[PDB]
């Protein structure tokens, strides 16, 4: 039902050939998966006494990397240099390079420690792991699990089912935002569900395309400062986004209860921006619609830039068209004809802070319909600055509101950085902005059906990978593992006692196996040898089978709503097959073609076996 | 062209060897044999089914306590059977898929088998650790193992697709004799009761008689239209018959040199798979790929008896040396004793 | 082929000199074998039913 369930270690024999196919057993693929992480830590730490100092050193300097000071880093780095340096040397037990120990003492003795200063011994570590090790790995239960893990992933099908609705959060233009519980692990998420029926005739297909393509690109990097998706599907009848739940309302909402801001709590809202604008600018991505409306706060007060429905990619082809709200477009945006890149967003920031400090645009000057006006007086006016607001503020308006791209703050040079080093920022560690650390100034209140148009919507659902392994992760997979650990012990336990089957697939020349269903539905576990696949029902061997040979064709076919296989048998006879899976359903496929068309070529050649006249 | 200077030399060897064989061709075996009563509607019945194989059986081999026999099927398994209760003594889970022949040892003590896996493995029946494992594979052939005959517990005989045979010493797993002088797949071997000789039947159509110590061929017997597919001993070891696709079987004899008589009928149209005679020789019992296994009057060349038991091809059959009862193996799964 | 004609003038150099005899004498002796062996071809020659293990024999050992 609701529960996740892994499948049993014997899909193992189906998905290793599946991934290994597609080149994903390897130590980088696997060492770099959150989960794959975690079952290679396990399998280390606990069943091979060579590579645990090996994990342990990694994971100590991971730490390291993360010490917020210079005083917190000499007593560690010593600590490290201690325990994984001089006594493995005096232990004989130090599988390290020369110049890694040098590096690093070197450094050491002159009591200089940046984060980064373990980095050759990071390398010299996925050497060490990166050979027997992970071959022993892989031979283990630990990527036995891994298997049943990335199982359960590439088979994800989302519904509605799925998730649990609570309440609305808002509306937009073709849809409405909405707050959501994910049933198997409780995560929380917010629910974007637009329509077909208003998208087809507001004819906006254009855009929605559009944010499903600008999130994919941005929501990787576990980054804190914008509204990420973790997954995205269709139903008959509208369009999911399920995305990073923020329940504290918008900077525009906020705005008109507290009124203005001080400069600093300004200050604050625009580090969180400017880390946000930094993630998509280095995706090649310019958000075009900065603006408070569109960030959002959480429970604690933390803010996301919310709405991707008019960002761009400018990496390849450079957009040019006016797009954004009228009071934060830049002069090159507003320009006919004219590229322009992330500049866009600096000028908007700019325009957008300002209206934090003084309730609105720069350029507006209370015209409501009149975009013109304000577009001229983006184009000449160079904006007053009220003698309330500090010299450091003063200049970092007027950097970012430069109207030539030529001199603008993050513009020309080095992005982001340029902002992060103005005076108006110096008392910021923009580390400690990152890691969420600054306590908010606010926190926030606790009480025509069309056949036709569906294919333009085929290839709209995803699921993030990066995204749900660290779902699980924070959740149900301490106790799914333990659990299945539990069921799988009970397993052995019984089939010692009730005649335990030997293996069937061991010392023979066995391609493949695992369970699938078949009509005259009928569970049985099949193995495929390569001359014929054999099938058995429990508590017995094989005893009925079917030929390579009289194997005419493979097919996919759809039986009551699913997709089986299809064995056209030389018999003018039929042959159905489920699978439990999309990836189990696409592995037998190839390995039955594979070895159906190997088996006929062999045949042929050998006059004893192959059919005479 | 000194390649031309020895090639009609080859014929006018050829020539002499038809010669001299043509002068000894005086009367026919069904002249010599016109006399004596016929064999009489010999009406065998099927007596026993091994069920147990779950795909086509290739091949089968008496033991010679004409009682137990081995198969080896499709499936990948030899199944030794007992043909007396019908149960299964062992049941042999191979490393390849791909077997196409097997064998009985004269002692009991071991079997072996080969296919696809150009290898001859020898499994021990018997070891002193009460199992049935592997305990030899013999390595060498380049091509596929097809068919195979222990002299002893430590000497085998294998003919092969790369067109050699060879006599092989168990425990050294090496070719203790190679046997060149075929031009196609090798199909078939028999063994002479006094295993001083043996003959290989081949794709290229042709018989050779070889000298199981000097390693070469003395004779080589052609007639068949095809390829031959099986081959057999005539009990006194001066004679053996042959089994092709072209529809036949022939009888040779060793000392007059050539063919004595041919085994068909206008009906049977398709090819010989497997070829034996009974004790006395009298009798040579074939299969087909037709479903049938024919009994053919040795002497006079009529067909006595068919056993049509079987839905698909006739793939091997055996008699027991004791002469009492014919072992047929078919692509439909089954043997059958009658 | 250069060797390849060479060694078959040689095996056929083999293949001739062999004393051979003639058909009468060797269909003759094929014949003899078979009449001298009728009596103990149980396929020609029914043995009691209780003797054959496949028909009415009991006792085994
Ligand atoms: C409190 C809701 C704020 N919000 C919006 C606002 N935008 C929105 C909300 C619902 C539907 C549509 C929509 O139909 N967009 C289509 C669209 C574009 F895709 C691009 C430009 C205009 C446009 F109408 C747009 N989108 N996501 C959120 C949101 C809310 C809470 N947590 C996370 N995200």
């Amino acid at each position: 039902s609701k529960k996740i369930l892994l499948p049993e270690p014997s899909i193992r024999s189906v998905m290793q050939k599946y991934l290994e196919d597609r080149g994903e057993v390897t130590f980088e693929k696997i060492f770099s998966q959150k989960l794959g992480y975690l079952l290679f830590r396990d399998f280390c730490l606990k069943h091979l006494e060579e590579a645990k100092p090996l994990v342990e050193f990694y994971e100590e300097i991971k730490k390291y990397e993360k010490l917020e000071t210079e005083e917190e880093r000499l007593v560690c780095s010593r600590e490290i240099f201690d325990t994984y340096i001089m006594k493995e040397l005096l232990a004989c037990s130090h599988p390290f390079s020369k110049s890694a120990i040098e590096h690093v003492q070197g450094h050491l003795v002159k009591k200089q420690v940046p984060p980064d200063l373990f980095q050759p011994y990071i390398e010299e570590i996925c050497q060490n792991l990166r050979g027997d090790v992970f071959q022993k790995f892989i031979e283990s239960d630990k990527f036995t699990r891994f298997c049943q893990w990335k199982n359960v992933e590439l088979n994800i099908h989302l519904t509605m089912n799925d998730f649990s609705v609570h309440r609305i959060i808002g509306r937009g233009g073709f849809g409405e935002v909405y707050g959501c519980r994910k049933a198997d692990t409780g995560k929380m998420y917010a629910m974007k569900c637009l329509d077909k029926k208003r998208i087809k005739m507001k004819q906006g297909e254009t855009l929605a395309l559009n944010e499903r393509i600008m999130l994919s690109l941005v929501s990787t990097g576990d980054c804190p400062f914008i509204v990420c998706m973790s997954y995205a599907f269709h139903t008959p009848d509208k369009l999911s986004f399920i995305l990073d739940l923020m329940n504290g309302g918008d900077l525009h909402y906020h705005l008109s209860q507290h009124g203005v801001f001080s400069e600093a709590d300004m200050r604050f809202y625009a580090a969180e921006i400017i880390l946000g604008l930094e993630h998509m600018h280095n995706r090649f991505v310019v958000y075009r619609d900065l603006k408070p409306a569109n960030i959002l706060l959480d429970e604690h007060g933390h803010v996301r830039i919310s709405d991707l429905g008019l960002a761009c990619d400018f990496s390849k082809k450079k957009p040019h068209a006016s797009v954004g709200t009228h009071g934060y477009m830049a002069p090159e945006v507003l320009q006919k004809g004219v590229a322009y890149d992330s500049s866009a967003d600096w000028f908007s920031l700019g325009c957008m802070l300002f209206k934090l400090l003084r309730g609105h645009s720069p350029f507006r000057q209370h015209k409501t319909k009149d975009k013109h006006e304000i577009d001229r007086m983006t184009l000449t006016m160079a904006v007053e600055l009220p003698d309330s607001f500090s010299p450091e503020l003063r200049s970092l308006l007027e950097g970012l509101l430069q109207r030539d791209v030529n001199r603008r703050l993050g513009c020309l040079g080095r992005g982001a950085q340029e902002v992060k080093e103005s005076p108006f920022f110096r008392s910021l560690d923009w580390q400690m902005v990152f890691l969420q650390k600054y306590p908010p100034p606010l926190i926030p209140p606790r009480g025509k059906l069309l056949d036709s148009d569906q294919e333009l919507y085929r290839n709209f659902p995803l699921t993030i990978s990066e995204r749900w392994q660290q779902e699980v992760a924070e959740t149900v997979f301490d106790t799914i593992n333990a659990e299945t650990d539990r069921l799988e012990a009970r397993k052995k336990t019984k089939n010692k006692q009730l005649g335990h089957e030997e293996d069937y697939a061991l010392g023979k020349d066995c391609i493949m196996h695992g369970y699938m269903s078949k009509m005259g539905w009928q569970r049985r576990y099949f193995y495929l040898f390569p001359n014929r696949l054999e099938w058995r029902g429990e508590g017995e061997a094989p005893q009925s089978l079917l030929t390579m040979e009289e194997i005419q064709s493979v097919e996919e076919t759809q039986i009551k709503e699913r997709k089986c296989l299809l064995l056209k048998i030389r018999g003018g006879k039929q042959f159905v097959l489920q699978c439990d899976s999309d990836p189990e359903l696409v592995q037998w496929k190839k390995e039955l073609r594979d070895a159906y068309r190997e088996a006929q070529q062999l045949v042929q050649r050998v006059p004893k076996m192959k059919n005479k006249p | 062209s000194e390649l031309d200077q020895l090639r009609q030399e080859a014929e006018q060897l050829k020539n002499q060897i038809r010669d001299a064989r043509k002068a000894c061709a005086d009367a026919t075996l069904s002249q010599i044999t016109n006399n004596i009563d016929p064999v009489g509607r010999i009406q065998m019945r099927t007596r026993r089914t091994l069920r147990g194989h779950l795909a086509k059986i290739y091949a089968m081999h008496w033991g010679t306590d004409s009682r137990l026999l081995v198969s080896a099927s499709q499936d990948g398994k030899l199944i030794i059977w007992d043909s007396y209760t019908t149960n299964k003594v062992h049941a042999i889970p191979l490393r390849s898929s791909w077997v196409m022949t097997c064998a009985y040892a004269p002692s009991g003590n071991y079997v072996a088998c080969g296919g696809l896996d150009n290898i001859c493995s020898i499994y021990n029946l018997k070891t002193r650790e009460g199992n049935v494992r592997v305990s030899r594979e013999l390595a060498g052939h380049t091509g596929y193992l097809s068919c195979c005959r222990f002299l002893d517990d430590n000497q085998i005989v294998t003919s092969s697709g790369d067109t050699t045979c060879a006599l092989w010493d168990i425990e050294t797993g090496q070719q203790t004799t190679t046997f060149t002088g075929h031009t196609g797949d090798v199909m078939s071997l028999s063994l002479a009761p006094d295993t001083r000789l043996f003959v290989s039947g081949a794709c290229d159509a042709s018989a050779k008689l070889w000298d199981v110590r000097e390693g070469m061929c003395r004779q080589t017997f052609t007639g068949h239209e095809s390829d031959i597919n099986a081959i057999c001993f005539f009990p006194n070891g001066n004679a053996f018959a042959t089994g092709s696709d072209d529809a036949t079987c022939r009888l040779f004899d060793l000392r007059a040199d050539q063919e004595l008589m041919t085994y068909s009928h206008d009906n049977i149209i398709c090819g010989i798979t497997s070829v034996s005679f009974s004790k006395s020789g009298r009798l040579l019992l074939a299969g087909y790929d037709d479903f049938n296994c024919n009994v053919w009057d040795a002497l006079k060349a009529d067909r006595a008896g068919v056993l049509a038991g079987h839905d698909n091809r006739v793939s091997c059959l055996g008699v027991t040396d004791d002469g009492m009862a014919v072992a047929t193996g078919s692509w439909d799964s089954f043997l059958k004793i009658w | 082929s250069i060797a390849q004609a060479r060694k078959l003038v040689e095996q056929l150099k083999m293949e001739a000199n062999i004393d051979r005899i003639k058909v009468s004498k060797a269909a003759a002796d094929l014949m003899a074998y078979c009449e001298a062996h009728a009596k103990e071809d149980p396929l020609l020659t029914p043995v009691p039913a209780s003797e054959n293990p496949f028909r009415e024999k009991k006792f085994f050992c």
